[PDB]
């Protein structure tokens, strides 16, 4: 369960980039409210002549244009402002020749089906001003046809060429967010963009060689109209410190109900379901949550073990001297056996065990093992509280999740059975040796340990010795059960905690209290 | 088998967004692309009188 | 004259091989095996490099 | 498609299938190539005829031997379509033309798999020590421009051939060699030249370039490392041309035996194509 | 066949359909019904 | 090393350690020697550069290959200092200079040991087929006078050099050979020449004289009996200089493989 | 076997083979390097000769000892074609020239490996505490410009050398050291200078720089951390030059014994050196 969710992430990080790379290109260089809407707008043009005799034009282009107006909606007069701009315009030209007396248009813009028209809109009602958290918005608008008027090119001598025709229809396409910054204040808006379809009539330039072209030129796109209008309706659907609360919020999680929710592959789609946000948060956020992971504890560490294998299997000819408590070199055992890069205070064994725990432990998880794996107790903690909070906003979800990994279940140990011998690497401190059956302790070994750890399945000892031996005596514990209570079987464990209620309910609970972060 | 394919999808939905977000901004942003014409002279007569 | 071409990346790419081989002749044994019991997935492979 | 993918089980029967020259006398044709100067020095209207009767001695029936006149190593190098089963070409040491001669030898003595090249539309590269560009014609002038992995020049502008690197200035036969595995925009003078992409291989079981004069040290490899000396590369000491021919006749079989025309035939001379 | 960035954004659209149907929500429910079980509190609209 | 006392083991483990060219690409330097005419015919300000990028193809990192310009076989012969690990020298057949070329080849292609001679106070003698007198400089003119076992001339007066026997008239590089085991009063023009007594031997696991032009060989040997043909003595068919270099690049490894890396020490081969 | 590595049996036979100086007297050459001022102060047309007869005493046959005249530490630091088997160079303390002297010592006293550098076409970088740039000639003036991982200057424009950093202004011998592992566009005055990329190492089992005057100090470490004092670095108290030479002669063997052959040259090494 947690197994996935966690790992599932580091698996899908490669994505982080692609997405990341988008917002750049694109980056720079509750309560519902309704309202029919009337969008009136117009284009503007810039026409620049070349110098010389006066037969040549250098540029005919679109320019943003503002419009202001008032209309009635629900018995109230609404004042609205719009700004119309275009994107993806096409550069055309006309070359009548290189003589000073030959008609030329060096560059004129035309909007076609690969172009967009944007109309920014603001009005003075109250629902509009109260839009700062937006969970969702759709518009149902009529289309409008924009047709080109004539534009005469007044040559110094003779008959004047005239650009005429051209037309496109505008269709509501995609709804976003947006905001206008003028000399002092801001005008929130979710400017829609219109996709275009070319329409009749085509355009041409009389007296020349330009006819039967489709699209709308920038020469006279308003065709003498005071404005173009698109009307319809739109519907809107609307809605350090952190830690100290997570902790307290944990002190209540049930027991049985928890465990279970650690036998359910709470993967990707699951975790970011409950969250309810304004926009593409949880989305690029499930991606940001990523763009946090690949930059933290769990990350690098795992990235290390990985190499420590390659490097030590690739080297060999020059295998690191290191050292190995066990048959032979093998990252897991040895690399920890030697790079006891920290120091002072107690006894031998414990130190390696420990350092061999670090890798072995936490680390192991994100790969292969049985029964409820620590983390799957952690995930449970998360998918829990991260729901009993309700929040939305981006800057939160990331990190906090990550950080959960690095700081959950500070310590914890593991075990490896083999011939009825529970070998328990009590991380940090301790280590014991069983006789599986009659819960007993005989000299533990750094050796027998070495290997049997390296390449065999491990177990995230839910309950360890302490709890176990104390459990075995004041109860019974059939050989049957026991054998399961080791593999950290879901069932058999769930039973007790659910049924009996003695000890077991502390070894468990205590862990919850430990994933306090 | 189907197990994957099916589930595999709902697992990789988070993507739907990122992509989705491209075709919008991507199209909301966009470059200006070129017309390759000029195979021959536009050439005409160049004075009325 | 730019349009065309017929070959690229191979030379550097065919090249590369001759080194991979020789570089293999040294890989240990045991150390290798193990690193085939570790789900070296996506995030892993494109970590170093 | 009968051939291999089977094994010829040896067994040393040790049976000897005597002679071999008696099948070649009956069934093959011998074509002698010489330069004009050779014949001019002979000054007889019947030299081709006299030598032919002399050729019966060595065992070649009247209609068997043919006499082809190249007037220069450069033209012979362009028009070398080898007409007969066995071709023995006589070359006179001209010291200024040595490479012209080397390039011509490299073509006859060997085998050559070639495809047409369109210098106009595509950026080409040679693949192995056996992929060479053999161009030939009136006046072959080849300028080259190496491309990096972007289709951009390296010491040149794929746009102005005044920056190209000239590797042949008006030759009649040219085997060009460039750094293997690199694309090149080529600029040949296709008007008077033809350049084709050839893959090498099978030596020739025919031509026996017999060299007149000098002291010869023939280095016919493109590399520096190897020097191959084959049997189909003979040398004669110059005295007079009549003497040269007498010797060629007096030792026809010896010369033929150093070739063996089974792998010959082909179906015309030089090139190949398998376009 | 065909798929001009169809089966592509379509293998994505096929997605953009899933997360909006039977299988979807349902699975999204069980998930909560657990969280919300242990975590918060059992919405006791009667429960056995 | 202080070691050579104890054999080495002959067991056929039989494990070839693969490649070889992948150590030389990383760790060695390649120095190309050519004549001026070579570069002049190329006529580009960036030929050294273009060839260098082309050299990456064959596997030699940017800062690896160096281009040294000798303008004549005689100068390239007088003051010698092979700069790089691997030296491949391009020589253009010039038929009048053949022996100049032979004497230069004999020096690069081989391993030389040299002690100094004082022509003034002491009349010398060569000992074996490997003791030769290699003199070189501005203008080397050597006259010799064989001495009988009395320090008396034989066909000459140790007093007047007008009776000496001239064996070199103004050369830029000269490897002189006299009848072994005979003392000689020497008369070199030490003003413009330097004459040193060298013992030959080892060969060179570097020099790969690539010959452009002609046909014909040269027998470095001083005797008449032997003719040695080594791998570090290659030949290319002339077309154009650009072609020569393309080939040298297209077959760098092949050319390098025909050499080795032992033998570089101090440049100037004569050993004082 | 001589072109490979062979390691010796360690048994303590324990039999030292006697003298050692009696092989060097017969087979080796001794080359004395001094400055002009040294000889000028001696003022005799036969000083080289007198000392030579005196050298027979210490055991060096007539034709054995040679006398080479450097006239300055800068030129001497230039054409260092050490001529003989054993070289003992006499250096007279000039306090302004200390580093000139240090750079020259660093070259003779040590074993150097160099390759040529093309300042024009390839910006270089030093690799370890042993990769140094030794340049020398008429007038060596070196300006440097460190490159970031883009081939861009850091405190300089790879385009205008007026922004470079000058690290040597017209020296006769210069061992330049830059921050290891960084590329640099170099601007030497190749007209009068030659700059080569050298890797250091073995030391010299010959020279024996004998220092006249001061209260001496030689730095051969480029770093600050180490200070190496070798046997091939001796010092004599300045009185008169005749006295210096008398001492050098009276203690030739002692001085030679502090050097010894030329491991890198000898025969049994021609492969990896020589």
């Amino acid at each position: 369960m947690a197994s996935l969710i966690y790992r599932q992430l580091l698996t899908n990080s490669y994505t982080v980039d692609l997405s990341d790379e988008i917002q750049e290109i694109g980056s720079t260089k509750e309560m519902q409210y309704n309202r029919d809407i009337t969008i009136r707008f117009k284009f503007a043009s810039s026409i620049v002549k070349s110098g010389g005799l006066g037969y040549k034009w250098s540029e005919i282009s679109f320019k943003p244009a503002n419009y202001q107006y008032t209309y009635t909606r629900d018995g109230e007069e609404v004042t609205a402002h719009t700004t119309c701009s275009v994107n993806g315009m096409n550069d055309f030209n006309f070359n009548g020749g290189s003589l000073p007396t030959d008609f030329v248009i060096s560059r004129y813009e035309v909007i076609k089906e690969n172009s967009y028209v944007y109309v920014d809109y603001w009005d003075d009602s109250q629902a509009f001003r109260n839009m700062v958290y937006v969970r969702s918005l759709a518009a149902n608008l009529n289309s409008v046809i924009c047709t080109g008027g004539d534009y005469s090119f007044a040559l110094p001598v003779g008959q004047w060429p005239v650009m005429t025709g051209g037309a496109v229809s505008l269709h509501s396409a995609g709804v976003t967010l947006s905001t206008q910054f003028t000399d002092f204040v801001s005008l929130n808006s979710l400017r829609f963009r219109f996709r275009l379809t070319v329409e009749e009539p085509s355009f041409s330039i009389t007296r020349t060689r330009v006819s039967r072209l489709y699209g709308l030129p920038a020469a006279n796109p308003n065709n003498g109209k005071e404005y173009y209008e698109v009307a319809g309706r739109f519907s809107l659907i609307s809605l350090g410190e952190l830690r100290e609360e997570f902790n307290a919020l944990s002190q209540e999680i049930a027991m049985s109900q928890l465990i279970d929710l650690a036998l359910l592959p709470l993967d990707m789609f699951s975790m970011f379901s409950g969250i309810k946000s304004t926009i593409d948060a949880a989305k690029s956020m499930a991606t940001s949550v990523m763009k946090k992971f690949k930059k933290s504890g769990l990350a690098n560490s795992v990235s290390t073990l990985t190499d420590s294998l390659s490097d030590a299997a690739s080297s060999i000819s020059r295998g690191a001297s290191i050292r190995s408590v066990g048959s032979s070199a093998s990252a897991w055992t040895d690399v920890s056996t030697q790079i006891t890069d920290v120091s002072s205070s107690v006894s031998s064994i414990s130190t390696q065990t420990s350092t061999i725990s670090r890798r072995l432990r936490l680390k192991e998880m994100a790969t292969q093992t049985e029964g409820m794996n620590f983390d799957d107790i952690s995930a449970a903690v998360l998918k829990t509280k991260i729901d009993r909070s309700t929040q939305i906003s981006p800057n939160t979800l990331p990190d906090i999740v990550t950080e959960a990994s690095e700081k959950f279940i500070p310590n914890r140990a593991y075990r490896v059975i083999n011939n009825d011998e529970v070998f328990e690497a009590g991380t940090d401190g301790r280590f014991f040796a069983y006789r599986v059956e009659t819960f007993d302790e005989i000299p533990f070994d750094v050796q027998k340990f070495a290997d049997l750890v390296t390449d065999s399945p491990v177990i995230s000892a839910i309950i360890d010795f302490k709890t176990l031996k104390n459990l075995n005596d004041n109860y019974g514990i059939s050989r049957q059960q026991a054998f399961n209570l080791l593999r950290s079987d879901p069932r058999v464990l769930r039973e007790f905690i659910n049924q009996d209620n003695p000890i077991i309910r502390n070894r468990i609970e205590q862990l919850i209290m430990q994933c306090r972060l | 088998m189907a197990s994957l394919i099916y589930r595999q999808l709902l697992t990789n939905s988070y993507t739907v967004d990122l992509s989705d977000e491209i075709q919008e901004i991507g199209s909301t942003k966009t470059q200006n692309v070129t017309i390759n014409l000029g195979p021959f002279a536009q050439t005409g007569y160049a004075p009325v009188n | 004259n730019s349009v065309t071409v017929r070959q690229d990346l191979e030379r550097q790419l065919g090249e590369l091989r001759e080194e991979f081989n020789a570089l293999s002749q040294e890989i240990a044994m045991s150390q290798l095996i193990d690193l085939a019991l570790l789900p070296l997935d996506m995030f892993s492979m494109f970590s170093g490099i | 498609n009968y051939g291999i993918n089977l094994p010829i089980t040896g067994s040393m029967d040790t049976a000897y299938a005597n002679s071999t020259q008696e099948e070649t006398f009956l069934t093959s044709t011998l074509c002698l190539y010489y330069p004009t100067e050779a014949a001019t020095e002979i000054n007889d209207n019947s030299w081709k005829d006299t030598l032919s009767q002399l050729f019966l001695t060595k065992g070649w029936p009247t209609g068997s031997v043919y006499f082809k006149e190249y007037t220069d190593i450069a033209s012979f190098s362009v028009d070398p379509q080898l007409y007969c089963d066995y071709n023995v070409v006589l070359m006179k040491y001209d010291a200024t033309l040595q490479l012209d001669m080397s390039e011509l030898a490299d073509l006859i003595l060997n085998e050559w798999l070639c495809n047409p090249m369109d210098i106009t539309l595509y950026y080409y590269q040679q693949t192995d020590e056996a992929n060479k560009w053999i161009s030939m014609g009136s006046s072959c002038t080849i300028k080259v421009c190496p491309l990096n992995t972007q289709t951009l020049g390296i010491g040149c502008l794929t746009t102005d051939t005044a920056t190209f690197e000239e590797v042949a200035t008006a030759e009649k036969l040219v085997i060009t060699d460039v750094v293997d595995g690199v694309n090149h925009k080529l600029d040949v003078t296709t008007a008077t030249c033809t350049i084709r992409n050839c893959k090498k291989l099978g030596p020739r079981e025919n031509v026996a370039v017999i060299q007149v004069g000098g002291s010869d040290v023939l280095d016919i490899t493109a590399d520096p490392t190897t020097a191959p000396q084959t049997e189909r590369m003979m040398r004669i000491n110059w005295k007079k041309w009549w003497q040269v021919f007498y010797t060629v006749v007096d030792y026809v079989n010896q010369i033929i035996q150093a070739m063996s025309k089974r792998s010959r035939s082909l179906n015309s001379a030089a090139f190949y194509y398998r376009i």
